[PDB]
RNA sequence: AUGUCGGCUCGUCGCAUCCUGGGGCUGAAGAAGGUCCCAAGGGUUGGGCUGUUCGCCCAUUAAAGCGGCACGCGAGCUGG
RNA sequence: GCCCGGAUAGCUCAGUCGGUAGAGCAGGGGAUUGAAAAUCCCCGUGUCCUUGGUUCGAUUCCGAGUCCGGGCACCA
């Protein structure tokens, strides 16, 4: 969810750039990243 | 023992329960929470094998004479084609049922019989010595290596105590329907006018199973706090929190500790307490788990007795399961496998 | 390998047949006969041999089907081949038994109707292989 | 000569949020929870024991938060 | 934590300038006894805690280490 280090999880999860923030986007929301 | 073992299996019981197996088996209810499936076919396996049991057993039965025509041609080989299917025979037969018997929990570890002489006082000191010899010439000579850990000679005669160590598989197993009383009839060696007297002893047996002593504790298991500590120390005691606190959550158990003025050394202390007072609770539990090991009955009194042994009338009443063979000299020597074997047939039918 | 339906390949021995174990559910949670198979199929069994044939059943809403059979699987012939009951465990060091260049064609020669390669070069080499396959080095 | 613990009185600031407001995950059916995010506006009880801070306990509560202010506050008090 | 003193047979303990090793007890084999005790002959086993060093050689003399025994840890 939430972390320092947000990286990809599958083969579906793209590495979403919003709001200067390092978000991660993939199909199934137990990957849903961001950075703080 | 191998004509009968068939029987005492479920030998016509389990050959209706198997296709209950597979009864509920088929038809997958909605097939949700795992469960039957695991002892499903492993259950079942047990089956079918009654069959190979029996083609152990034709294979085997029909092998009482199946010599007899080895008595009368030896060279050929239609009589050395179902052979190498009759000596992997004679044991799956020792197999399948002794396969069946020490099937529980932990019995392959290594025993520890221990021989305490009951009423009788002198009498039984020395029945009890010779019960010593028994499991040990037994053990012994069964290909188990014989460990010595106590013999304390009683006063005028026999012995006061004896524990020993059985080293070898299902050992356990073996010397374990043996834990019990054992009762003992013949005229007194030690009366004077040689009348007749009875003896009793116990016999305690377990599997070896702790060897390490580990005690250690996570940080998340306790709690430290620190707080002005309580006394003499003008503005020191006042303005420092040398007082520690540490508390086991899960045991609840605290120590306290203001002993020195440095919170640190205190904790030192403290924790040291905690342990010490920690492997108390970890030994209370570490033998009230171990000794209900020893079984929940044997008074060592009158009555109490599993199997008598007498000497003026040759014979071994096993009570247990009412065995009674003519040999008590045999027994105590050795001759133990038959009943051993009941003896399990007796007690692991009710698991 | 041909059209698709609900259908339900495995493996089965000689006459031995019915227990739930094996088949029994294997077909039966499709909704089917286990009568109309465990004879049906000892119909067929009992006729070629009594070993492993494999064979895939299909399955329509008349608890139908057709259980096609074929060659018992290479691993097997490879087996007695040499006499070994199991696999090896670990292959690709370890050769419990072997097999030679010719005894392998030989196998090749019994399942080449279920392959898909009439040269009995082609056919004998997916076989050499399946000795890789269970520790059984090939003799040559 | 910069009066030292706790209590009382008076507060105020922080957020690293105990409630209450929002929101993403969940091994989220629902009601309940768990975890992380946003968010101090306002709230955050009465007692038993001990000088106690700290704790344990009784009875509750939405919650009975953790800190900084010379471990705030004795030219404001107490003085166990 | 500091500073003293320890560890030697199965238990409790001596011992030497550096070559050696002991006592009482328990324990084993015998003897009296009807049979135990007591008593009476015969007995033995030890790295002298660990690990370094000095010496030609260390139980022994020094460094260090572990466990146990003492004594102190005070002014605020
Ligand atoms: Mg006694
Ligand atoms: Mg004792
Ligand atoms: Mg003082
Ligand atoms: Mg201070
Ligand atoms: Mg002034
Ligand atoms: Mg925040
Ligand atoms: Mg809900
Ligand atoms: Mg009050
Ligand atoms: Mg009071
Ligand atoms: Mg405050
Ligand atoms: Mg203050
Ligand atoms: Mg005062
Ligand atoms: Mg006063
Ligand atoms: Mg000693
Ligand atoms: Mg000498
Ligand atoms: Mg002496
Ligand atoms: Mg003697
Ligand atoms: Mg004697
Ligand atoms: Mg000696
Ligand atoms: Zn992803």
């Amino acid at each position: 969810k939430v972390r320092a280090s947000v990286k990809r999880i599958c083969d579906k999860c793209k590495v979403i750039r919003r709001h200067g923030r390092v978000y991660v986007i993939c199909e199934n929301p137990k990957h849903k990243q961001r950075q703080g | 023992l191998a004509q009968r073992l068939e029987g005492l299996r479920g030998y016509l019981d389990i050959p209706q329960k198997e296709t209950r197996l597979k009864e509920l088996e088929r038809r997958l209810e909605d097939p949700s929470l795992w469960n039957d499936p695991e002892a499903a076919r492993k259950v079942s396996q047990e089956a079918a094998r009654l069959r190979r049991t029996v083609d152990t057993f034709r294979s085997l039965e029909s092998d009482l004479q199946g010599l007899l025509e080895l008595m009368e041609e030896l060279p050929a080989e239609e009589r050395e084609a179902l052979k190498p299917e009759l000596e992997e025979a004679a044991k799956k037969l020792d197999e399948l049922y002794h396969q069946t018997l020490l099937n529980f929990p932990h019995a392959e570890k290594n025993a520890i019989l221990t021989i305490q002489p009951g009423a009788g006082g002198t009498e039984a000191c020395d029945w009890a010595e010779m019960l010593l010899r028994m499991y040990t010439r037994f053990a012994e000579r069964q290909g188990f290596q014989v460990e010595v850990v106590d013999l304390t000679p009683g006063p005028e005669a026999g012995i006061d105590y004896a524990q020993i160590l059985v080293k070898g598989e299902n050992a356990y197993g073996l010397l374990s329907p043996e834990a019990g009383v054992h009762r003992l009839v013949r005229p007194s060696p030690f009366d004077a006018s040689g009348r007749r007297h009875t003896s009793f002893a116990g016999v305690e047996v377990i599997p070896e199973v702790d060897e390490e002593v580990e005690v250690v504790l996570k940080p998340e298991e306790l709690r430290i706090d620190v707080m002005r500590a309580s006394g003499p120390g003008g503005q020191g005691v006042n303005t420092t929190d040398s007082a520690v606190r540490v508390v086991h959550l899960p045991t609840g158990i605290t120590v306290t500790c203001q002993t020195t003025r440095s919170q640190i050394k205190n904790k030192e202390l403290a924790l040291k307490i905690l342990k010490a007072r920690l492997y108390e609770l970890e030994r209370k539990k570490r033998e009230e788990e171990l000794k209900a090991l020893r079984g929940e009955v044997e008074p060592i009194e009158w009555g109490s007795q599993i199997r008598s042994y007498v000497l003026d009338k040759n014979y071994v009443k096993d009570h247990r399961t009412g065995l009674m063979r003519h040999d008590p000299e045999n027994v105590l020597d050795g001759d133990l496998m038959d009943l051993i074997w009941a003896g399990l047939e007796w007690k692991a039918g009710r698991r | 390998m041909k059209k698709v339906v609900a259908v339900v390949k495995l493996q089965l021995p000689a006459g031995k047949a019915t227990p739930a174990p094996p088949v029994g559910p294997a077909l039966g949670q499709h909704g089917a006969n286990i009568m109309e198979f465990v004879k049906a199929f000892n119909a067929a069994t009992a006729n070629m041999g009594d070993a492993i044939v494999p064979v895939e059943i299909t399955i329509y809403a008349d608890r139908s089907f057709t259980f096609v059979t074929k060659t018992p699987p290479a691993s097997y012939l490879i087996r007695k081949a040499a006499g070994l009951e199991k696999g090896a465990h670990k292959p690709g060091r370890e050769k419990v038994g072997r097999i030679t260049w010719e005894q392998v064609l030989e196998i090749a020669k019994q399942k080449m109707p279920d392959l898909n390669t009439t040269d009995l070069e082609a056919a004998a080499r997916m076989i050499a292989g399946s000795a890789r396959s269970m520790g059984v080095e090939v003799v040559g």
